[PDB]
DNA sequence: GTCCTATCGATCTTCGGAAGAGATTCAGAG
DNA sequence: CTCTGAATCTCTTCCCGCGCGCCGTAGGAC
């Protein structure tokens, strides 16, 4: 009544959410300098951490 | 009996305790003990119970 | 009046620290706090080591500590750091204002196709900002010029 | 693309070891 | 005022072989 099973669908979960956090982390700083203009989502944003 | 051990005087001397206690090497700020003490089990960031 | 403080930097990333402090700087609308922040670079004095002009205020000790790629100063304690010193910026702005291939010397190429490769001094190309050095191709070790850029001593 | 330099020089490295031994501090203790 | 108590600190340690099997520098500048 005290220990709970984690499977698939939520370790994967948890996994992208630290691969999400680091992206968030990049790109709020690219944002705070970027210029905001000729930017595009694509350019906030890159694959490879996630 | 914990009031006897305790050092510390109030708001200012709680968030000074912990800054230092918790961050050996940085020194203690009103603005910042707070940026501390509210991420350590308040903020969604570094707390979320599921 | 605004000392100088040196604060530590990602090498490789020296100039991304310099441009983030400066961002950070009017963003936080600081402006009254920070006069100059010096890279100084040579055709690097200082590999990994970032001088701020700056004045001493726990919003400006946790303002460069909030700049990407900053650890924070060098001082004597972390509570306080300290300045460099009155003729140590004097010094550093001084020098940021301010080799003979000997015949028979063992090389290496800089660069090209026969870049590092054991050669040796044959013959003297001096007046031509030039070199020519012995290697040991196919078998007809070949009598071989090279650019004066192309030494390795 | 190649080749480079550097290595949380703005995080938080895990919380489900036990013990056993020293070594190092403290605390009434005269 | 330190001394000679405990108490609270960090460090060291944890059976033998044997097989599979994967998995194994990174980001940035010319």
């Amino acid at each position: 009544g005290n220990r709970r099973i984690r499977s698939v669908g939520e370790m994967a979960e948890n996994q992208f959410r630290v691969g999400l956090v680091r992206v968030e982390r990049a790109v709020k700083e690219r944002l705070s300098l970027g210029d905001l203009d000729t930017l595009m989502p694509q350019d906030m944003i890159n694959a490879k951490p996630i | 009996e914990t009031l006897r051990v305790d050092p510390t005087n109030d708001r200012l001397s709680a968030l000074v305790e912990i800054y230092r206690m918790m961050r050996p090497g940085e020194p203690p700020t009103r603005e910042a003990a707070e940026s501390l003490f509210e991420n350590l089990f308040f903020s969604e960031d570094r707390y979320d119970l599921s | 009046k605004k000392r100088w403080y040196v604060v530590q930097a990602f090498s490789g990333f020296e100039g991304r620290v310099a441009t983030s402090l400066r961002e950070h700087i009017k963003l936080h609308n600081m402006e009254d706090l920070f006069g100059e922040v010096m890279v100084p670079t040579e055709e690097k004095f200082f590999p990994g080591y970032v001088l701020v002009q700056m004045v001493m205020n726990d919003a400006s000790w946790h303002l460069v500590r909030s700049v990407p790629r900053v650890m924070g100063f060098i001082g004597g304690t972390s509570d306080r750091p300290a300045p460099i010193s009155d003729k140590e910026v004097d010094a550093i702005m001084n020098r940021l204002q301010q080799t003979l291939f000997e015949p028979g010397e063992m090389v290496r190429v800089n660069d090209g196709p026969f870049a590092d490769f054991n050669g040796v001094v044959e013959e003297v190309d001096y007046e031509k900002s030039r070199l020519k050095v012995s290697v040991s191709i196919f078998g007809r070790a070949t009598p071989v010029e090279l650019d004066f850029s192309q030494v390795e001593k």
